[PDB]
């Protein structure tokens, strides 16, 4: 006999999952027993304590209630089952910070968290091959472990981001970030929020034209909920499980993975500790437990093969590709497990596109920082050629006179300045010049307070952003 | 005779007699960094040093530097503008004077094609020959 | 409004009486009581017990001793917290140089310090005598990978050599001794890795050139009686085993809870004498809308400075700029004392390098010459 | 001016007006095989070297 629990409060899903466990028992391959979900979180440990002293639980299963109590819920069994080493489920745990092993080893969760639907996101790009992305995340750990999963995706294609906004979640005016990351050339923007950041960002882009074309946001399941539905623009993609909030699927498939967990457990030739009081010493066999149930797996469940991964979390799981249509989240794509399935090519872009809009956004604002070589440019502080010619001395400031640092315009003219002006005429492009301070092309010098070599001078510019480009008598060089 | 070449023995051996110069944070000071067996190059380039290119011509003009190691076109065209002054040393370092980038910018190739068009139009020479290389001193 | 938590029962008397000696008994904050929870063995009625004194006489701080330094006992330290907006203070335990990323509302604010202080410490030795780390000891210990992070980033920023990352879980010993290592700088569980030390020490890793160096998360942190292991030396010495721990290692423990109320104490007065206020807090073991909010009284700390001890500490409740022990497991079996770091300034033992650090000199690996030279023409010059 | 020294272009860059040759399968010849940046020399040594220090 083995004595088992679960934690849910809706008093009528424990008779279900009994006869599915014993459905599983005589099937797979013994007594089970369920937990309400107890208003406090306090009242909930000592509930949960008091349940692993009368039964030596073997492993819990949690999930969220449909009353909606944020992260409060699952704390206090995941603690209680972290303080003995003993290995549990959940079911609802679309947060990745139980993925973590730091404190919430013991929590295996049967559905990928937020943070893992980043992934699929760049398989999104490699739907539509728009490189050209930026990041805007609030600064949670969930989001920031999501940051650092899609940094890593991307390292790994080669394929670097336009650049990553923080918002601090409860705060307003969040403008600033939409404005600074406005005039960027990316026209594809990739989100992660709360309902409630979500609505605020989605109400301050809808506030600035920030929903036209070339605008696109793609979000997670937990940015679409809420009245952030109803501000949300039509057109923007989101993500959803594949399997939804349906309790009574992951119930079935939780106690089939448990049937074969259980099933390869009894095959062990070497039990709980004598509950939460008395015990204090974690049980021995509560690693070995965990240990081969890493090693242990679900196959063809109830929503199809549950494959953990080296955290105890389902790999290539499906999920559901929504677009807002006609303000309703009509089905537009299948992720299935890792593989887009464009089910109906219907997609309206928020812009009112009909076709894909490129993900890169016309500039022309080409900014051209140079330095004073007077062969090739000419600096006077602030006149016609030999035959009489105007000279094209356009306005050039950024020399900070003396390098008490007074930046200044200046008159400059010469061969990168007829190079620059001649091209400026050929293919139509905006400029606006001026020189480097530093007065140096710059190298890799490992610079005090650094740690390694760095450009510097005008190269270090370039690499930093500062200037769409160099035009000065520069050298090729490899490096 | 104070350089013939470079294969002078001044140039192969560092004294203080003569001051090598080289603009600081320099494509030719990095070259002469890797440049194998000129590591006392290196050093004189490092204690003898030149914050800029105008400096060290002001320098040798009025005899501060006894030799400034800069590129061809450029030395030879402050040379001839402003007398006073010689070139020694052939191109011994063949490169070119282009246009820099961001990795993978779209523009660039046309911008390519554009030089190759300068290259047909003569706009580069153009310049040259407009204010260049023929106010000699 | 003043609790003590601990776990052994034969400092109880003492709790009474060292406790008050720098406790509200001579300390302003307390201006108009000290309370001793017994309970040392489940959380369960320590939580109901500090609870019963949250709503007796609402303690501000309260301090637990752990006597077998648990780790598993700080996330409920943790949920605590987050749960009555208390600020705790944890000595003598595990996980205080752990340092977990608490809940927002938490003020879990854990005597130790960070771990990679500790690590820099050790690095900043290792610069004074060794320039290359040969081999990084880890298991798959939580912190594993920001530990290897930063290892990386102060060899790259030092210009420190690297030689092996060992990334372990016999045959494990016997991979070990297959590559060339000789400085170990080992970051391991005590408990898990208590065979991986035996194993090492019978797998010939006890050599001359083979050096290992512990960490706190090892029995190195937590001082007093000492540190079990398989007290006063814990696991074998591997001919060199060098350690590094807080100043609390010959401290003794009361007059660090004591020191720790203390600054608490004044950390209060700071924040509600100074800002005229009175105290309301969570006072209440229960759910209501007050347990969504919290924060952190390090803003009030960096005016706070006793016993030679800065109390800037950070957000995550950690000491910045603190002052650690470096130790030294001699052939006696015993903990010597290498000595002290303390604002990045080391007091330590003569600091002369000639093979030396590890009295088991590498001459035999590494050839040494006896190479002697007379001042003369510049072509030896002395300065 | 034939060779000034070691740093002679015509020590450095090889040519016909000159016929550089040292005695054949001795230790020179070793030394400028293995004497790098001169493999010019080397060459000019194998087509030029003199059986013998005598006839050189």
């Amino acid at each position: 006999i083995v004595n088992i629990g679960a934690v849910l409060s809706t008093r009528k899903h424990e008779q279900m999952f009994r006869e599915a466990v014993n459905q599983a028992n005589k099937r797979h391959g013994l007594n089970a027993t369920s937990v309400t979900h107890k208003p406090n979180a306090i009242q909930m440990a000592l509930s949960v304590c008091e349940d692993l002293i009368s039964s030596q639980v073997y492993a819990i299963l949690v999930s969220h209630p449909p009353t909606p109590n944020d992260h409060f819920t699952p704390t206090p069994v995941s603690y209680t089952a972290g303080f003995y080493r003993i290995p549990v489920l959940g079911l609802t745990t679309r947060m990745s910070i139980y993925s973590d092993k730091s404190i919430h080893l013991s929590f295996l969760r049967t559905v990928p968290p937020y943070s893992h639907q980043s992934s699929v996101w760049f398989e999104m790009m490699r739907v539509y091959s728009w490189n050209h992305i930026i990041l805007l995340v609030s600064d949670d750990h969930e989001g920031r472990a999501a940051q650092k999963r899609l940094e890593t995706l991307l390292e790994e294609r080669e394929s670097k981001a336009e650049k990553v906004l923080q918002f601090d979640p409860g705060t307003k005016n969040v403008t600033a970030l939409l404005m600074e990351a406005k005039e960027l050339e990316a026209r594809v923007i990739i989100l992660s929020a709360s309902e409630d950041d979500a609505a605020t960002v989605y109400r301050a882009a809808a506030m600035l034209n920030m929903t036209g074309s070339g605008y696109v946001w793609l979000v997670g399941e937990r940015e679409i909920s809420g009245n952030a539905l109803r501000y949300a623009p039509d057109g923007i993609l989101g993500l959803q499980l594949i399997n939804g909030k349906n309790e009574s699927a992951h119930i079935s498939d939780a106690v089939g993975v448990v049937a074969q967990a259980v099933h390869e457990l009894l095959e062990k030739e070497n039990d709980p500790p004598r509950g939460c009081v008395g015990n204090t010493n974690i049980w021995k066999t509560g690693p070995l437990f965990k240990r081969v149930l890493m090693s242990s797996k679900y196959a063809d469940g109830v929503t199809g093969r549950v494959e953990f991964n080296e955290d105890g979390d389902r790999k290539f799981a499906n999920y559901s590709i929504m677009n807002l249509q006609n303000r309703k989240l009509v089905q537009v794509g299948i992720y299935n497990g890792t593989h887009v399935i464009p089910n109906d090519r219907k997609i309206i872009w928020p812009g009112g596109e009909t076709e894909k809009p490129r993900g890169y956004q016309m500039s022309t604002r080409l900014k051209i920082v140079t330095i004073h070589q007077e062969p090739f440019v000419y600096v006077k502080p602030t006149e016609f050629t030999v035959n009489g010619d105007p000279v094209k001395k356009v306005i050039c400031t950024g020399p900070n006179d003396t390098s008490p640092r007074h930046t200044v315009p200046q008159c400059c003219y010469g061969f990168c300045i007829d190079l620059l002006i001649k091209l400026a005429r050929t293919m139509n492009f905006t400029y606006e010049v001026h020189l480097v301070a530093d007065g140096k092309f710059g190298t890799q010098e490992r610079v005090n307070n650094s740690n390694k070599k760095e450009w510097n001078g005008m190269m270090g510019e370039l690499l930093s952003g500062q200037a769409d480009m160099i035009v000065a008598p520069l050298t090729i060089n490899n490096e | 005779e104070r350089i013939t070449g470079i294969n002078d023995p001044r140039l192969r051996n560092p004294s203080d007699k003569f001051i090598y110069a080289t603009v600081k944070q320099s494509s030719v000071d990095i070259y002469f960094r890797r440049q194998v067996c000129l590591s006392t190059m290196y050093r004189h380039m490092e204690k003898h040093n030149y914050e800029s290119a105008a400096e060290a011509i002001q320098a040798v003009r009025d005899n501060k530097l006894h030799a400034f190691i800069w590129d061809s076109a450029v030395l030879e065209f402050e040379a001839s503008q402003k007398c006073d002054l010689v070139t020694t040393g052939e191109l011994f370092f063949r490169s070119g004077f282009g246009i820099g980038m961001r990795k993978d910018s779209p523009w660039k190739q046309n911008v390519s094609l554009s030089i190759l068009k300068s290259h047909e139009n003569g706009f580069m020479e153009d310049l040259d020959k407009t204010w260049v290389r023929y106010q000699e001193c | 409004n003043v609790a003590l938590v601990f776990s052994g029962p034969a400092y109880a008397a003492e709790a009474a009486r060292l406790g008050p000696a720098v406790a509200a008994a001579v300390r302003s904050p307390g201006l108009d009581p000290v309370a001793l929870v017994l309970n040392g063995s489940d959380p369960r009625s320590l939580v109901l017990q500090l609870c019963d004194l949250l709503s007796g006489l609402r303690v501000h701080g309260v301090v637990f001793e752990d006597d077998s330094r648990a780790p598993a006992v700080a996330p409920i330290l943790d949920f605590l917290s987050a749960q009555t907006s208390l600020p705790i203070v944890a000595v003598h335990g595990g996980a205080a140089l752990v340092l977990t990323p608490k809940e927002k509302g938490s003020t879990f604010l854990q005597l130790g310090s960070s771990t990679e202080q500790q690590l820099q410490v050790i690095f900043e030795v290792l610069e004074e005598y060794d320039w290359t780390s040969f081999v990084a000891v880890t298991t798959r210990a939580p912190g594993h990978r920001a530990f290897l992070s930063y290892i990386e980033v102060l060899t790259d920023g030092s210009l420190v050599g690297w030689e092996h990352r060992g990334a372990l879980t016999a045959v494990l010993s016997a991979q070990l001794r297959s590559v060339s290592a000789q400085i170990r700088l080992l970051f391991c569980a005590r408990e898990e890795a208590e065979p991986v030390f035996r194993a090492a020490e019978e797998a010939g890793l006890t050599g001359s050139g083979y050096v290992w160096f512990m960490v706190g998360p090892q029995l190195a942190g937590g001082g007093g009686s000492g540190a079990p292991g398989e007290l006063p030396g814990g696991a074998p010495l591997p001919a060199g085993l060098f350690a590094v721990r807080s100043a609390g290692w010959r401290d003794d423990l009361a007059r660090r809870v004591a020191a720790g109320v203390a600054v608490v104490a004044r950390g209060a007065q700071a924040l509600l004498r100074d800002y005229g206020f009175l105290p309301e807090l969570g006072h209440d073991c229960r759910a209501q809308n007050r347990t969504h909010r919290g924060e952190s009284l390090h803003r009030y700390f960096m005016n706070i400075t006793w016993d030679n001890r800065d109390y800037s500490f950070n957000e995550d409740g950690f000491l910045v700029n603190p002052s650690l022990v470096v130790i030294s497991l001699t052939r006696d079996r015993t903990w010597e004392v290498v000595g002290s770091w303390e604002q990045q300034t080391l007091r330590l033992k003569y600091p002369l390098w000639s093979r030396y650090g590890r009295f088991l000199q590498p001459v035999d690996d590494t050839q040494h010459l006896t190479v002697a030279t007379l001042e003369e023409r510049p072509f030896v010059i002395v300065e």
